[PDB]
């Protein structure tokens, strides 16, 4: 009755004269009619607009038959409750109703969770509940719209509602930017002794290495630093392939942060490995060791909203628009390469193809040579092959490539704010769930306000969030 | 001294208005640009030096292998400019790692947000 | 009365028969009513509107009642 936007019905089944429908009932999957309620919103315009207005009605029959009721806390077999399914099942008008759910009606406005506190001509300040949003409970709405799956539609835009997004940004503010710029001191720390353990590495002999002059104890010194920092950022990877039990899919497509620290740590262990096996291919390992490292640098842009945008961009770039440039760009390079070799008799040997396929991409950095070019039989032949890959590749793919990119840009204006707002909301919430009891707790937000009154009577005390207002109508 | 002659374009609307974009763009997009490839550049050099043995333009030294990468940037960039390493296949991924993300990927994209905020800040 | 748009008070307060407050008084920081007029404005459309009217309405009033007072300046 509820689900199909019949309210007159529900008010008879639960008013009736016969017999009364309960309102606490469950079926066998244990969702209540609140939690139908939520599986039935799809975000659209009018089911957001009835699903909302349904859930009021009921709640408030709920409280005025019950008030003894909580029916919002009901939960269903997943412990799963209406707001915390409403946020992980990505239903984001409902989410945005309940969280700045306010009633009028004084006989019920305890429902309500979001409430003026004084309103001293245009001034308004206001207490947003924080029950069940802040990380102290379990199943909180920000751990789960965080540690959300891709699948979960609208999952970056759940976390714009208020009082959402103030939160966050009040506990970064308040505590989590200087833990986050101390890691990233921390971070630097380690790669400039990685660098400089690597630069000075000795050239002469096979490895391991006696240690005979004085710089040699500061390199070893550095050598086991930057082993300790692999090995933490190994063990780091496989305790959160372990906390977040992630699927093969999220993985590949949502996890690459960890993926790539994970994969230098990697590239670490292997280094030391070899290195004790007295191998030189030891520096090689290293070698993309130390690249990655450097690049992994670009993680901490996300503590910055210019930079972490500008980071975001990349990415979005990097998995849409170069990896399909690419495959064009590779079949485009080996087709011609294949040809010229063919072309090529006995070969800077140039018969072979490796050494063709980069002349042809010279060709694309911008430092072509069209006369490496003594060696064929047919001139025009080659002449025409160079001429046709220079204008498919160099001057349509890259250009294209451009314009492509300047397109992606004009078209995800707001996707890379809002996926920057969710980098730093995981940051956040993992940065507060890696502290101590004390700190934890002595860093919650908001007070612990007095609302109002239950209706049994008693004072009630909600964390609240205090967000001040002007409003220079409704006076 | 020269370059401070762009103050005069005040007088004259159209160069005027350009001046301030110029001015607009080296504060928005070359200072993110330029962070994003200081990393990169020094990252990939320090790795490039890392695998060169001794040098003996002898380029085992940390500005010249600098210098040779950023020359990649401005389409000038050689692909086998030291031959003394000992893994060629090493050298040469770490140059295209180079190449695609800094010249292919990073400089389009700045030209992209370039035109993005022209668009942007037309009346500003 | 002024920024939070009661026309008829401040005409009231203006033009009572007990007592009339003052049209020049300022306040701790030196501002008459219209230097905290022009403060509490911020650029909206509705505040913008009503701030702009009863400036207009408080220079009436002010020409009416003391003409001879330069009370803009
Ligand atoms: C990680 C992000 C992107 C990285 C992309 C890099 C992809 C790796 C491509 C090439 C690296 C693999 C081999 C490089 C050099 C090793 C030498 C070699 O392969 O032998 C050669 C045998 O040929 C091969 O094995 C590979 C042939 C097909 C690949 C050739 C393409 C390399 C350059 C293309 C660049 C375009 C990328 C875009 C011949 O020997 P020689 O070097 O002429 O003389 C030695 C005696
Ligand atoms: C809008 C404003 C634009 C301003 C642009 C300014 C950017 C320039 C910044 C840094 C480069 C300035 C000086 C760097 C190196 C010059 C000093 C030098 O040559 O000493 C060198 C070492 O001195 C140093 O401190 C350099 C250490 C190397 C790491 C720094 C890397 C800079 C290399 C420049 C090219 C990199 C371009 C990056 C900019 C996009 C040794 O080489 P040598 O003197 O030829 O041989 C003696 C042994
Ligand atoms: C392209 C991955 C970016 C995605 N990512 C990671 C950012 C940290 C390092 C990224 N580096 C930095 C430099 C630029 C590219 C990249 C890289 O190294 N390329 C690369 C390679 C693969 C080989 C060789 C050389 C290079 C340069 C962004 C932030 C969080 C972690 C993750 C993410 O998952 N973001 C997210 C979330 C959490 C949830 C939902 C959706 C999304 C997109
Ligand atoms: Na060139």
């Amino acid at each position: 009755a509820a689900c199909t936007n019949q309210l007159g019905i529900v008010k008879f089944l639960l008013q009736n004269s016969w017999q009364t429908a309960d309102i606490s009932a469950r079926d066998s999957v244990g969702n209540t009619v609140l939690h139908a309620l939520v599986e039935v919103a799809d975000n659209t315009a009018d089911n957001t607009k009835f699903v909302t207005s349904m859930y009021n009605e009921i709640l408030m029959l709920g409280a005025k038959l019950h008030p003894t009721l909580k029916l919002e806390e009901l939960t269903n077999k997943k412990g799963m409750t209406p707001l915390a399914l409403a946020a992980g099942t990505g239903k984001i008008g409902v989410l945005a109703y309940i969280l700045q759910r306010e009633i009028q009606e004084p006989e019920c406005r305890h429902l309500s969770r979001k409430f003026t506190e004084w309103a001293y001509g245009p001034v308004h300040s206001s207490l947003y509940d924080l029950s069940c949003i802040d990380t102290c409970e379990k199943n909180s709405v920000l751990e789960v719209i965080a540690y959300s799956s891709s699948e979960t539609p609208n999952r970056h835009d759940m976390l714009l509602v208020e009082p959402l997004n103030r939160l966050l940004q009040d506990k970064w503010d308040r505590f989590v930017k200087r833990i986050f710029y101390f890691n990233f001191l921390v971070y630097c720390l380690y790669m400039i002794i990685f660098t400089m353990a690597a630069y000075y590495r000795p050239v002469d002999g096979l490895p391991p290495f006696k240690m005979e002059k004085t710089g040699d104890y500061f390199r070893v010194t550095g050598e086991i630093l930057s082993v300790l920092g692999g090995v933490y950022f190994f063990f780091r990877g496989i305790q959160y392939f372990l906390q977040r039990r992630p699927s093969m899919k999220t993985l590949f497509v949502d996890s690459y942060s960890e993926m790539l620290f994970f994969l230098q740590s990697l590239f670490m262990l292997a280094t030391v490995v070899l290195y004790f096996s007295h191998l030189k291919e030891y520096v090689a390992s290293m070698v993309f060791s130390l690249a990655l490292g450097w690049t992994n640098m670009l993680y901490y842009t996300r503590g910055f909203q210019q930079m972490g945008i500008y980071a975001v961009m990349i990415e979005k770039m990097i998995l849409r628009d170069l990896c399909r440039f690419m495959f064009v760009y590779i079949v485009f390079l080996f087709g011609f390469s294949t040809a010229v070799v063919t072309l090529i008799e006995d070969g800077s040997s140039y018969n072979s193809l490796y050494s063709t396929c980069l002349e042809l991409f010279k060709f694309t950095i911008g430092m072509g040579d069209l006369e490496f070019t003594e060696n064929y039989d047919f001139k025009a032949v080659f002449i025409i092959l160079l001429l046709a890959y220079v204008i498919l590749t160099y001057i349509l793919l890259l250009n294209m490539l451009i314009a492509l990119m300047g397109e992606t840009v004009n078209k995800i204006a707001q996707e890379s704010k809002n996926i920057w707002k969710l980098q730093r909301a995981i940051t956040i919430l993992d940065t507060e769930k890696s502290f101590l009891k004390c700190m934890r707790k002595a860093f919650r937000s908001g007070k612990l306000l007095q609302v109002g009154y239950t209706p049994d009577g008693k004072d009630d005390y909600r964390w609240c969030f205090r967000v001040d207002e002007v409003n220079w109508t409704t006076w | 001294g020269w370059t401070n002659m762009l103050y005069y374009t005040r007088g004259f609307q159209q160069m005027g208005i350009y001046a301030v974009m110029i001015e607009k763009m080296i504060l928005r997009d070359l200072c993110r640009f330029m962070f994003v490839y200081i990393v990169f550049l020094f990252g990939f050099s320090t790795a490039v030096v890392t695998l060169i043995e001794d040098g003996k333009s002898s380029y085992n030294s940390l500005y010249s292998t600098c210098l040779e990468l950023f020359k990649f940037t401005i389409g000038m960039g050689d692909l086998e400019f030291t031959e003394n390493y000992d893994f060629k296949a090493v050298f040469i991924i770490l140059l295209l790692a180079y190449v695609i993300l800094t010249y292919i990927l990073l400089l389009n994209m700045l030209i992209a947000l370039m035109g993005e905020t022209v668009n942007k800040i037309a009346q500003e």
